[PDB]
């Protein structure tokens, strides 16, 4: 009952325990942020939520079944952008975004790049894009994806004040329809406090 | 989704202009040329040495292209294929492996007419050379993939991880060179082609799953 | 005024080494013509894209 | 007074028609003087008529690599873009000339050797020259950003030209270590010497025309966005 | 910031990148073992091809190892040495090449006594081979440094690097194989070693500067 | 007066001119922030100031002489931490910082890492650290270097609110003694407007 759910997630690296007993249920239209300091298990928790890393002791469930059980209807509606954006650095911003789209209509890939602020830099190889223009290539998928679950690991890493505002406004309307956005930002969000469900690592 | 898109992407990241398509051909030509400059210019000895020359060149090309297969993806995008792409990870591995073959196996097979007369082989020797390159070069990317996936992405990895990359290709090299050598004496090499075909049939079935499991182990 | 052959390609075009002589001629003319044609066609294609980007 | 704006495009365009006409005329006269009028030697018979067609390519492959080295030197110390761009304009032409020399010498020694390929000093030296040419071509095309390919290509050309005499002398000594010397000797004969000179000059003019055309194309590729290309 | 500090840092980085420095060693062993397996009980023919295959294996192993010379520096810290460290960039290149040789060319010299027993050479043949690797592998590293410096921005990890610096090693291959072959006849090898030392001295002087220029080109 | 000086710096990458005729002199005590969006030539200008990239036109003079002429004495007083941290992932945090200290290290490097916020992670490889803890290894040099010139390219890329506070206080007493901090940031600095010299790419 409900989308992505943690069931007593436990994880410890080296000798410190990052978290234990993490049990939260996420429903539709819910904007959440994984609050934590620098060094906590925030990226670790996000990778557990995407299924990239198996929990030490616990399980994550999508629609009621474990992520490894389905693995096919979960990746279908799931968009995760981590610390590494996941874009080929020699390909241009278009053919790199063309790969991640459902069909690559090239009329929506150009529209998404323009909506992400990367207008006029579609055909330049992304290794020549500066530092946040490279980050905007991965973030341009936010305007293409039909996924109902967004997993973002510091999406404002090198984005300017206008790009952060446009990203925040894009994430706001996605959660207004049916979407779920799990976020980890060290920069405070410029959105109302009642619209964010902060869950800590305890 | 759409396995073939992954295949075409791995092709695109390899060749970025039409002029780079011939680069593996030039690499193979230079590697072939390296041997007369060392052994000597006599054509009879180059013929008896030819199986070793060809398969050393094939192994070198496969080793060079195997590092590009997975290592470059950990820095940016080895994920978004485990996490995304509702096709199973073995399918992604298979697409990457056939792209790796097409950037390494095809250039040596396409150029095999030309390098079968620089060394001095006849038609039958070239026929067996091509039939073992077609049947053994794709394997070089299958059984080398699980070892490469671990080595290029498992931090704090020891020397023993290198036992699963090069020394696993010893039986393949031995049997392929033996097939070519027996073809040199104009002998029925049918028994050696069965061994190479049983390796290709068996390895292509287990390598994508083994590589997928290795990638799952290494990412965590 | 004084040719090196008694008559035409019945004597010319075959000095006993016709295959080797003409293979060299063909195999040198073809790459030169390929270079010339590629340069001209690439110039034309570049000028086409200059006007193409003007849209 | 060296101006070096995009006016080099106009200067290249001015010389291309006359240079091409001259190259065509001199090649035609040199290949009709040879290949049909000049006598043939006693030993090789009419297979010797490949001098007019193989020797100029072999000469001008080395010549084009030397010109590329000079251009790379000029573009390295003085920080010149066109000198680095001239290397890329000349590299395919030199590679084609090396290929022509290789395939016309193999077709020439085949009646004598009995095989289409012999690992002698001549073939090996031109083979490694072609390896240098294709390495330069691949390095220039491997860079997404221009004006950085041309500096890398120029440095590679300088490295290769420094090592070129070493490689040539090593290959020449490697041949004597195994077989000993060339086939018999070098001889041109007075009657077959003038058409060979005309053919060499013709290949020089053809390479000059081709490098002007390629330089013009590369100038367009570089400045494909400047307002000067409003044409 | 010091010369020896950079040397030790590169040594420490290479040691923790294990299974990447052992792969060239495995390739060298497989190359030098495959040919004696192909050619049967023919001691005369083995002696004729032993120097050539040994030095071709050394060259190809050096090309396999040359990938990591500057590769894991452009992503993080190829700068901080150009931009900092008042030590001149040619000196930084020299230290890095020395540290690369300590893990690339030095193991081949340590493994040389076992190669002599495997290939059935004499004590004098081993002496000449060891002197050839000692004077030839630093030349290999110095010749391959400019190529990897030029191709570091491209991060091909493939055939491109093997067509830039492989033609440049032809004189070294020729004279090394000539020295080793003349050792088989129990002939004096003083002149060959003198030529190899001359090549090492010539390459070790200009290669740091060429590599520094190439690195400056690639960093921008 | 005039530790660094820009002398009509020009950079025209493709059809876009990032800046033209830039001239600014920086004496001791200057806390200078380069302002711009994600496409403006901020990293390009910083790499020009460090001498990594040579300008299309103009030149940078350290103390009155061009950078290439005094490259030996310029690198003595200079600190670059760019978008790439400049540290080895397979080496530990202490070993990476051990490389950047002139003398007395393995005892001052430990204290410097404590100031940067990496107490207890000194003997852990960098690749096993978090995204923001990996940035703190390079930022630990701020507590070790005696360089007078600091040129920082987004030092708050993945740093927490407490770590950003310590970095701001760190490069605030550096400029009080007579040092120079050249900065490019997207997060707004928590210091008075009078303490920062905003210069844009005009
Ligand atoms: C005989 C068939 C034709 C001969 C080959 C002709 C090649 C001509 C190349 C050419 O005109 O293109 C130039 C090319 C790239 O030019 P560029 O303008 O920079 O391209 C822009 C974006 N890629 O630059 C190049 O890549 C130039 C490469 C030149 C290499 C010459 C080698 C010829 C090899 C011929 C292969 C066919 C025969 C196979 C072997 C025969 C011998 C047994
Ligand atoms: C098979 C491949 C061959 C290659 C790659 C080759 C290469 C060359 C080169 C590089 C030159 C330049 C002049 C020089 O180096 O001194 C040259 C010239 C010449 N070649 Fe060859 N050669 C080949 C075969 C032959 C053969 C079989 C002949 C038979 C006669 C021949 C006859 C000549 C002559 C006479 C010259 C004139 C040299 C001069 O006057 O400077 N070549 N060739
Ligand atoms: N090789 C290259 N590397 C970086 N930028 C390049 C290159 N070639 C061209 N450029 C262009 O030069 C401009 C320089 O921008 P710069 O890198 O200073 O942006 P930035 O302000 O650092 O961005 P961010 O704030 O995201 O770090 C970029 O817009 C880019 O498009
Ligand atoms: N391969 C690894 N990558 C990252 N952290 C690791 C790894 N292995 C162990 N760890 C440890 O696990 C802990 C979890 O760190 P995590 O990556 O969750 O930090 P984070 O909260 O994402 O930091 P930031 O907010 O800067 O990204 C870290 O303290 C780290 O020491
Ligand atoms: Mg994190
Ligand atoms: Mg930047």
């Amino acid at each position: 009952m409900g989308m992505l759910e943690a069931r007593e997630l436990l994880c410890e690296r080296d000798e410190r325990t990052l978290f234990s007993g993490l049990s939260f249920t996420l429903n539709a239209g819910e904007w959440v942020q994984i609050t934590g300091s620098n060094g906590a298990g925030k990226t670790t928790l996000l990778r557990l939520l995407t299924g990239l890393s198996r929990p030490d002791a616990g399980e994550v469930l999508w629609q009621g079944q474990p992520l490894h059980q389905v693995r096919d209807s979960y990746h279908q509606n799931l968009l995760w952008i981590g610390h590494q954006p996941g874009i080929k650095t020699r390909l241009t911003a278009l053919e790199n975004l063309h790969f991640y789209h459902r069909d690559g209509d090239t009329a929506q890939c150009l529209e998404a790049l323009a909506q992400a602020g990367l207008a006029g830099f579609e055909d330049i190889p992304v290794n020549q894009l500066s530092a946040g223009q490279q980050r905007r290539v991965a973030l341009a998928r936010l305007w293409l994806t039909r996924a109902t679950l967004w997993i973002l690991d510091e999406p404002f890493t090198a984005i300017d004040v206008n790009g952060v505002d446009r990203l925040t406004q894009r994430m706001a309307q996605h959660t207004e329809q049916g979407g779920i956005v799990i976020l980890t930002t060290h920069q405070p969000l410029n959105v109302a406090e009642s619209k964010i469900r902060r869950i800590s690592l305890t | 989704m759409m396995f073939w898109r992954i295949f075409r992407l791995e092709l695109r990241v390899a060749f970025r202009h039409s002029a780079e398509i011939a680069n593996p051909l030039w690499f193979f030509l230079i590697v072939i040329t390296l041997f007369p400059l060392s052994i000597g210019p006599e054509p009879q000895l180059l013929a008896r040495i030819a199986p070793g020359i060809i398969w050393v060149a094939a192994l070198l090309s496969s080793l060079l292209a195997l590092e590009r297969l997975f290592r470059d993806d950990l820095q940016d995008g080895s994920l978004e294929q485990l996490m995304l792409l509702p096709l199973p990870l073995p399918a992604v591995v298979l697409a990457k492996v056939m792209a790796h073959w097409m950037v390494t196996g095809l250039p040596l097979l396409i150029l095999s007419p030309l390098v079968a007369m620089l060394l001095g082989m006849d038609v039958y020797g070239w026929q067996v050379m091509a039939l073992t390159l077609l049947l053994g070069t794709p394997t070089l990317g299958f059984l080398g993939a699980p070892g490469v996936a671990l080595t290029v992405g498992l931090k704090r990895g020891g020397v023993l991880l290198s036992i699963l990359v090069l020394p696993l290709t010893i039986p393949l090299l031995i049997f392929a060179t033996a097939a070519m050598d027996a073809a040199s004496m104009h002998l029925p090499v049918d028994g050696y082609l069965a061994i190479l075909g049983a390796l290709l049939a068996g390895t292509a079935t287990l390598s994508p799953f083994a590589t997928a499991a290795a990638l799952r182990i290494s990412i965590q | 005024m004084t040719p090196a052959f008694a008559s035409w390609n019945e004597f010319f075009a075959m000095g006993g080494y016709a295959f080797f002589v003409w293979l060299a001629v063909v195999m040198t003319v073809i790459p030169l013509v390929v270079l010339v044609v590629h340069s001209v066609m690439q110039h034309r294609a570049i000028l086409r894209g200059v006007a193409q980007q003007r849209a | 007074q060296l101006a070096i704006p995009p006016r080099l495009y106009q200067i290249c365009g001015w010389f291309i028609p006359w240079l091409a006409i001259a190259s065509v005329v001199v090649l035609t006269v040199g290949w009709i003087w040879g290949f049909g009028f000049a006598p043939a030697d006693y030993q090789q018979g009419n297979s010797y008529r490949i001098i007019y067609l193989h020797v100029p390519a072999a000469i001008w492959s080395m010549g084009i690599y030397a010109s590329m080295a000079v251009a790379a030197f000029i573009g390295l110390v003085w920080q010149m873009k066109m000198a680095n761009l001239a290397v890329a304009a000349m590299a395919p032409i030199g590679a084609v000339f090396t290929f022509i020399a290789l395939v016309t010498g193999s077709a020439w020694g085949k009646p004598m050797w009995g095989t289409w390929w012999v690992w002698d000093a001549r073939l090996t030296s031109e083979l490694v020259l072609l390896f240098l040419y294709v390495g330069v071509i691949a390095l220039w095309h491997a860079f997404d950003d221009r004006r950085l390919a041309g500096r890398a290509a120029g440095i590679l050309v300088l490295i290769g030209v420094v090592n070129l005499p070493i490689i040539h002398y090593s290959v020449e000594w490697w041949n004597t270590l195994h077989q000993g010397s060339t086939r018999m000797q070098q001889s041109i004969d007075p009657a077959m010497r003038s058409p060979l000179r005309w053919s060499i000059f013709g290949f020089l003019l053809l390479s000059a025309t081709l490098t002007l055309m390629r330089m013009r194309n590369l100038i367009l590729l570089m400045e494909k966005r400047r307002p000067w290309v409003s044409e």
